[PDB]
């Protein structure tokens, strides 16, 4: 029941929570609404999803820049470095904050504004054989019970990463990761009494594979869409 | 580009 004294990861941890919260609505403070586009079977792309789901997507991609500048240090970085981070951690973080949006007694998950869609219309909305990877990744995430706190230093970490290739100053950036490893180490002993720290960066490679296969989707999608891909997408999975 | 724009 004690703890040494953390002054500075303490407020380090603070910062990133509020960063987080505060461009990532919580699920609860969310008014949840439905559609039936086509909930009944899945299809090729549901055009009207696909158009609600992409601009739903700029939106937050647009969030996640706005959380990736609220990072301390992050603007400290090289331009070009701050752009190669986000294009290399962008869908990891993505997928992150949908799962966290995922109620599984209902088995949906809902997006900013508060639409809620079922397994089969993120199907049809543009996710195709990536829906049941989600899910399961979704569903693999609840025994962590994972907090804002929690998802705002895992996604940190992700976008930090000194592995990106083409970073300029790798090592700038390996230290901005560090602090954010041991808040979240820190931070997971005061509050869960205490094996989930490997645990829950465990779960950081698995989103990698499914980041992995995001990128081929993109393609995949260029070819059943209308017109082009929203551009902010292209710029982040290109 | 509108990540430049976006950062900048
Ligand atoms: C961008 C994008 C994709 C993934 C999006 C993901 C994984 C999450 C979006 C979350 C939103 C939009 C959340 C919110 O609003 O809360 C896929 C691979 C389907 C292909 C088309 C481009």
């Amino acid at each position: 029941e004690s703890y040494e004294m953390t002054a500075e990861l303490d407020d380090l941890t603070e910062k990133i929570r509020k960063a987080h919260q505060e461009t990532f609505p919580s699920l609860c403070q969310l008014g949840k609404y439905t559609t039936n586009s086509s909930a009944d079977h899945r299809v090729r792309l549901d055009l009207g999803l696909w158009d609600k789901f992409s601009e739903l997507a700029t939106k937050c991609i647009i969030k996640i820049v706005e959380f990736a500048k609220r990072l301390p240090g992050f603007t400290g970085l090289t331009i070009a470095d701050q752009i190669t981070l986000l294009k290399a951690a962008c869908l990891d973080i993505l997928i992150l904050r949908i799962c966290t949006r995922y109620t599984p007694e209902q088995d949906t998950m809902t997006f900013s504004d508060g639409l809620t869609l079922n397994r089969t219309q993120m199907h049809n909305a543009g996710f195709g054989p990536l829906t049941d990877l989600v899910f399961t990744f979704a569903n693999q995430l609840l025994p962590l019970e994972m907090d804002d706190t929690e998802t705002g230093l895992l996604s940190a970490i992700c976008l930090i990463c000194g592995d990106r290739q083409d970073l300029e100053e790798p090592t700038k950036v390996d230290k901005l990761q560090e602090p954010l490893l041991e808040a979240l180490k820190i931070y997971i002993r005061k509050r869960r009494p205490p094996h989930m720290f490997p645990k829950i960066l465990m779960k950081i490679t698995d989103l990698r594979s499914i980041s992995a296969k995001g990128a081929e989707r993109v393609i995949t999608l260029k070819m059943e869409i209308p017109g082009s891909m929203p551009p902010l997408i292209q710029e982040m999975l290109e | 580009k509108i990540l430049h724009r976006l950062l900048q």
